[PDB]
């Protein structure tokens, strides 16, 4: 089972 | 108690004869009752019982002893089963002489002939001196199952086995060096026989089982990439036909099939989309199968920014109209960094077909600046037609369907160019295989005979890590398993022109690893908290370092691969110098290795072969040499697997001194350690690895993975260079 909850602004910082 | 005989005669019950092999049996192992054996057994005996009766009856006593707490009957079944195996063919327990033996197989048809013109009988007579049939008493219950069942040469209808292990290693070791100047012909012979008779070296089921035989049929992976044609989907379509009916791993890319709605002739033709032609991949794919599900696999690759990606996202899901669904083929998503970076910054994705935007498809694995540059430029041309989708929501979808099905695959095409064998501009890397570890450069058909196609073939093997005292104990065994392998790219048929091409041009070779947890296990290392991160590093350096040295050596004996110009090796670039950067900071292990010796050489007398390494799973070949699957953690401690004569179980490597020193699948906390692990053994590998990823429902806040997890690992994995993404395991719990 999946909780689709996306956070973008927690995202943004990762360096890829 | 009256006993039946294989003539159908009877003698009376002899209870101390049992008693005696029982004892045999033993020798050596801990904690096994003979005892115990006996009282289940001799119950079920009875009046005329046949002799054939009595010995799997024992067999399988001991086998349902199997266990964490007495590991050890896994010998006490394994040796039983041999005794019974080595009468049943020789009609005694000492097998024949090496020579007698090859020549009643190959007057019955069941050996090649060639055996007998290239050797001759005093060669055969020094080779039965190398053999050690004792070393049949070291193999575990599960492995000869699997030997019986899929290895040993046989009878499929009279259920008759006619050969023992110990002949088949020997010979598969005497075919493969048999063009080998009579001067070291041998010594490589019995090199390579102990290395895979003492499980050093692990062959794959194809040569296992072939290699001595008459046929020639030994490739388990074919890459085929389809152009944008009914010609060349005619063609695709009937190299798969080809394949799929001699037992290939089927890779397919089929990203260049234009999008639904789009001009065919002109205005004369609306395309009717990649569903339809994915349809007929997919019964290719399973057209020598039982029914039309059982065997035949395929992956099938495409760009993330296809105009028809949200459809080809959702075609295994398991609900939905008939029509709009590809259920029995995997997938395999390509992304490169652009579309990882507008995930970031909350951006659109745009989407379009292959047709028009032109040089984009190539640049997207060849040229990232090239690609970012086009992908621009495309994005305002208001004559292009296009589609914008939320980054977050393409993500997710793709995410949510990886994640229900377990197959929906990830290909980090960037990574796979920049950190390659290959010169992209030449020769680029534009698809995977079925389990997402080989990585092979491949050109389009026209016609199934096109010459100037290029289909990847991949032939594989695999150290056993658990088997090797030090790391210089690799120089022998990549000598050997690179030699081996190579001989056989000569050996074996090509059915398609193409697939002779690639195998003749580039000679691509796929060495990987068994083994590796309880390697791990017995140097108190562990995935998940980052400790074994300098060991894994130190590991891999020695495994590339003497596979280069190997194809390096061979290359100067033999002459080096035909397309050998088309690699990075050529140029002098080494898989140390194009590694993913952040690496550096979560390893600081040092190169023990001479590379720039090693550099010069390859320059100077190139490869024998344009690829050598690739991590692939492994659960038969593990099998035979009772040692941990490729490079995952065991489920558990003990295995077990259904049979028709019962239930096989199996105990990990030494579990009795060992158990707390592993670090069983569920009791990682994350993929964190296990990402860091895989691009750590990507900075040396020549092509990829199929990494897992997995996730357990009761870690989470009301059983469900949230969406936020499965991202970030993406980027991880993304982040320390990993190039592909296999399976994705959620817990049964
Ligand atoms: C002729 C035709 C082609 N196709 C598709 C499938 C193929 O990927 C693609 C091209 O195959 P073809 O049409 O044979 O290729 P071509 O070189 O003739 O193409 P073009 O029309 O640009 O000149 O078009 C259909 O879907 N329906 C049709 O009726
Ligand atoms: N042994 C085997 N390999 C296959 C088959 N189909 C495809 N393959 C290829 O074999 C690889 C699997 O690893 P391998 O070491 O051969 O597996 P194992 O020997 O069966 O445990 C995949 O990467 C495929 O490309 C098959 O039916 N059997």
């Amino acid at each position: 089972q999946i909780d689709s909850e996306v956070d973008t602004d927690d995202l943004s910082n990762f360096q890829l | 108690l009256l006993v039946t005989k294989r003539d159908g005669s009877t003698e009376r019950i002899n209870l101390d004869k049992i008693h005696r092999v029982l004892d045999w049996a033993a020798e050596g192992l801990h904690n096994v009752s003979i005892s115990q054996v006996e009282l289940r057994s001799h119950i079920q005996f009875y009046d005329g019982i046949k002799t054939s009766d009595i010995h799997e009856t024992i067999i399988k006593a001991a086998a349902d002893l199997i266990s964490r707490d007495a590991p050890d009957y896994q010998y006490l079944a394994a040796r039983l089963a041999i005794f019974h195996l080595r009468k049943k063919a020789y009609g005694q327990f000492e097998p024949p002489a090496l020579y007698d033996h090859v020549v009643k197989m190959v007057e019955m048809g069941k050996y090649d002939n060639h055996l007998l013109e290239d050797y001759t009988e005093e060669e055969f007579k020094q080779m039965d001196t190398f053999i050690d049939h004792d070393r049949d008493m070291t193999f575990s219950y599960a492995a000869v199952k699997q030997l019986e069942g899929k290895y040993l040469v046989q009878n499929r209808v009279t259920g008759e086995i006619y050969e023992s292990a110990q002949f088949l290693y020997i010979l598969v070791a005497a075919c493969l060096f048999s063009n080998y100047p009579r001067e070291t012909r041998l010594q490589y012979v019995k090199r390579f026989y102990d290395a895979v008779s003492t499980f050093k070296i692990s062959l794959p089921t194809p040569i296992m089982s072939g290699v001595r035989t008459p046929t020639r049929q030994f490739s388990s992976c074919v890459l085929i990439e389809c152009g944008d044609s009914l010609d060349s989907i005619n063609a695709t379509s009937s190299a798969i036909v080809k394949y799929v009916s001699q037992r290939a791993g089927i890779g397919i890319n089929a990203g260049r099939i234009r999008a639904l709605g789009s001009p065919i002739r002109g205005g004369e033709a609306f395309h009717t989309g990649c569903i339809p032609f994915y349809k007929h991949f997919q019964t290719a794919v399973k057209s020598a199968s039982q029914g039309g599900v059982r065997g035949g696999a395929a992956t099938l690759f495409y760009p993330m920014w296809h105009l028809e990606v949200e459809s080809l996202l959702v075609l295994k899901n398991n609900r939905g109209v008939e029509g709009n669904r590809v259920r029995h083929m995997d997938y395999g998503v390509q992304i490169n960094k652009l579309m990882y970076t507008r995930l970031l910054k909350g951006e659109d994705i745009t989407l379009f077909s292959p047709s028009d935007v032109p040089g984009l498809y190539d640049a997207f694995f060849a040229d990232q600046e090239e690609f970012e540059r086009l992908y621009t430029k495309y994005e305002k041309d208001d004559s292009i037609r296009k589609q914008r989708v939320k980054a977050v929501e393409l993500f997710s979808l793709m995410m949510q369907e990886r994640a229900s099905t377990g197959r929906i695959y990830i290909q980090n095409v960037d990574h796979c160019n920049t950190h390659s064998p290959f010169d992209p501009a030449i020769a680029p890397v534009r698809q995977s295989n079925l389990c997402l570890e080989i990585a092979l450069p491949t050109k389009p058909l026209n016609d199934v005979n096109d010459e100037n196609g290029e289909i990847a073939l991949c032939t594989l093997s695999a150290f056993n890590l658990g088997a090797i005292n030090n790391l210089d104990e690799l120089e022998e065994l990549a000598i050997l398993a690179v030699r081996a392998l190579d001989a056989l790219l000569d050996y074996q048929d090509y059915p398609i022109p193409a697939a002779k091409r690639g195998a003749m041009g580039r000679r691509t070779l796929g060495i990987g690893v068994i083994n590796f947890a309880y390697y791990l296990a017995k140097h108190g290392k562990r995935y998940s908290d980052g400790s074994a991160n300098n060991l894994t590093h130190k590991t891999f350096e020695a495994i590339q370092y003497y596979l280069l040295k190997a194809s390096n050596e061979l290359a100067k004996e033999q002459g080096a691969c035909p397309w050998f110009n088309e690699t990075t090796y050529a140029k002098g670039i080494l898989p140390i110098d194009t590694y993913k950067k952040d690496l550096d900071t979560i390893a600081n292990e040092p190169l023990h290795y001479d590379w720039e010796a090693l550099r010069e050489s390859i320059k100077t007398h190139g490869l024998r072969n344009s690829t050598l390494s690739a991590l692939m799973p492994s659960e038969t070949s593990s099998q035979i040499s009772n040692a941990t699957n490729g490079i995952e953690p065991p489920r558990g401690y003990v295995s077990i697997k259904a049979s028709k004569d019962g239930i096989l179980r199996q105990v990990v490597p030494d579990y009795e001194h060992l158990h707390d020193a592993y670090e069983l699948l569920w009791e990682m906390p994350g993929n964190d350690g296990y990402l860091q692990l895989v691009g750590i053994m990507q900075k040396f590998i020549d092509q990829s690895i199929s990494a897992n990823t997995n996730y357990d429902p009761s870690r989470f806040p009301s059983g469900k993975v949230p969406m936020q997890q499965l991202l970030k690992d993406l980027l991880t994995a993304y982040k320390f260079g990993v190039k592909t993404l296999y399976y994705q395991n959620t817990r049964d719990g």
